[PDB]
């Protein structure tokens, strides 16, 4: 279990902020791009924001993304959204947390 | 040993910052994430730096004299300006002056708690008011958002306006016809922030 | 988007690059941050106009 | 309602109803459409009369 | 593959039925999901920490 990462974010999003959320990966040595994209909960069909971060040893495997979600692309109504997933994508892991 | 964390405390860090450190060292097979995290408490300064006051200097002056005010700042900005007399706070025991607490009512925006440290990764990390995503057999939903809550003419009111301050401004006005301190007060806005 | 100094913006501020390839917008726009002298009531002179 | 464009918002002078009840009256404020971000603010409606020389009782 | 299958005692064919090459991933290799909260046995297999 060499190969491993962390992204760490804020406890709670909050609506129209922009945060910054980063990334650091352990055991690799070959540079890779990763995505990291907050999109709708539980459908994950529309995408909020997306940041393309890259990694290499130029980076010291180490970058952030500054992601935010728009107000208005919120579907709103009488149930605003409680929740949303934060997910990382790449070559080597794909994970998403509510 | 390691480099130390030499950086320069840049102005979006007041009234306070939080550092959390932290590495994955890989065992010998299994990955553990290793973190400690420390509250930082910043001096309270502004980004404008605005200073406000007046040219003709006096210990008192006479009531209706004509003053002239000076505003400058490090770079332009809105101020508003407003003047109360001092009696008035007097009407009312323990009254308050409305900008009290500024820096620590932004400070209730701040998601962390305690001033640092923390029984587990995961709970320095929550502590710290962040949440992680790792393989490194570590979790945050071990926590909750519990209600942590530990300890770290004859006006009565004039001159309330709004002006801009390109990074210098000169006033010219007179003064009421009361007797009494006034206190005139102002807050500078600017995409730099308030002060 | 951002209006100049001296504006502000109005509507939505937001555009999104849509699948068609071309920009949706926000129907916003840019309002310039004054006054005017308003209709009063027999144009009445204004000195520093 | 007032609209922002500067950071300060000088809302319109609120004339004291015409019979209030005397006490301690509340403004709360909030971003109209899209935020929660109340603000909160209190001030005492009385018949008063300003006093003319402060007494400190220590 | 077998061509013909060796039949009635005759030869079976001699030899690896592969070979391999280096090559330059055009994919990468996955990773490991952790426990979390479970707890991870040596081999990596994860149980509950009841």
């Amino acid at each position: 279990q060499e190969q491993t990462y962390v992204i760490s974010a804020p406890k709670i999003f909050r609506v129209g902020a922009s945060e910054n959320i980063v990334i650091q990966v352990y055991g690799y040595t070959e540079a890779f791009d990763a995505t990291i994209s907050i999109k709708s909960y539980p459908d994950k069909k529309f995408s909020y924001s997306s940041g393309h971060v890259h990694l290499s040893s130029e980076n010291k495997f180490q970058n952030s993304a500054i992601l935010t979600i728009q107000p208005k692309q919120l579907p709103g109504g009488q149930n605003p959204v409680s929740y949303v997933y934060l997910e990382v994508v790449s070559k080597h892991f794909s994970k998403s947390k509510r | 040993s390691y480099q130390s964390i030499n950086i320069p405390v840049t102005q979006n860090m007041v009234p306070s910052s939080r550092l959390l450190v932290y590495y994955i060292v890989t065992g010998e097979q299994t990955a553990e994430l290793v973190s400690d995290s420390v509250w930082l408490n910043i001096e309270e300064k502004c980004g404008n730096q605005l200073q406000v006051h007046l040219s003709p200097d006096a210990d008192a002056y006479s009531p209706g004299q004509t003053v002239s005010l000076n505003m400058a700042t490090g770079m332009d900005s809105w101020v508003a300006l407003a003047a109360v007399d001092s009696a008035v706070y007097g009407v009312q025991r323990g009254a308050k002056k409305p900008l009290e607490r500024v820096f620590q009512f932004l400070e209730k925006s701040d998601l962390g708690c305690g001033a640092g440290g923390g029984l587990n990764n995961a709970n320095v990390f929550h502590l710290a008011g962040l949440t992680f995503l790792t393989n490194a057999n570590a979790d945050d939903s071990q926590e909750n958002d519990e209600p942590c809550k530990e300890i770290l003419y004859f006006p009565e009111s004039w001159l309330w306006e709004v002006h801009l301050v390109p990074r210098r401004k000169q006033l010219q006005f007179a003064l009421p016809d009361s007797l009494t301190t006034w206190e005139i007060q102002g807050v500078g806005i600017s995409n730099t922030g308030i002060c | 988007y951002t209006c100049n100094e001296g504006y502000s913006l109005i509507g939505n501020p937001v555009a999104r690059c849509g699948e068609d390839l071309r920009w949706l917008v926000g129907e916003m726009h840019c309002q310039k941050i004054a006054c005017v002298l308003p209709v009063l009531m027999d144009g009445i002179q204004s000195h520093p106009q | 309602e007032e609209i922002d464009h500067i950071g300060i918002i000088s809302f319109p002078d609120f004339k004291i109803p015409s019979n209030p009840r005397y006490g301690m009256w509340t403004i709360k404020a909030k971003y109209k459409e899209d935020f929660s971000t109340t603000g909160t603010a209190y001030f005492e409606v009385k018949e008063y009369v300003l006093p003319h020389f402060s007494v400190s009782i220590e | 593959s077998v061509a013909v299958y060796g039949q009635y005692g005759g030869q079976p064919c001699v030899g690896n039925a592969f070979e391999t090459q280096s090559c330059e991933p055009t994919r990468g290799c996955p990773t490991e999901e952790g426990c979390g909260e479970r707890f991870r046995c040596f081999s990596g297999q994860c149980i509950s920490k009841s």
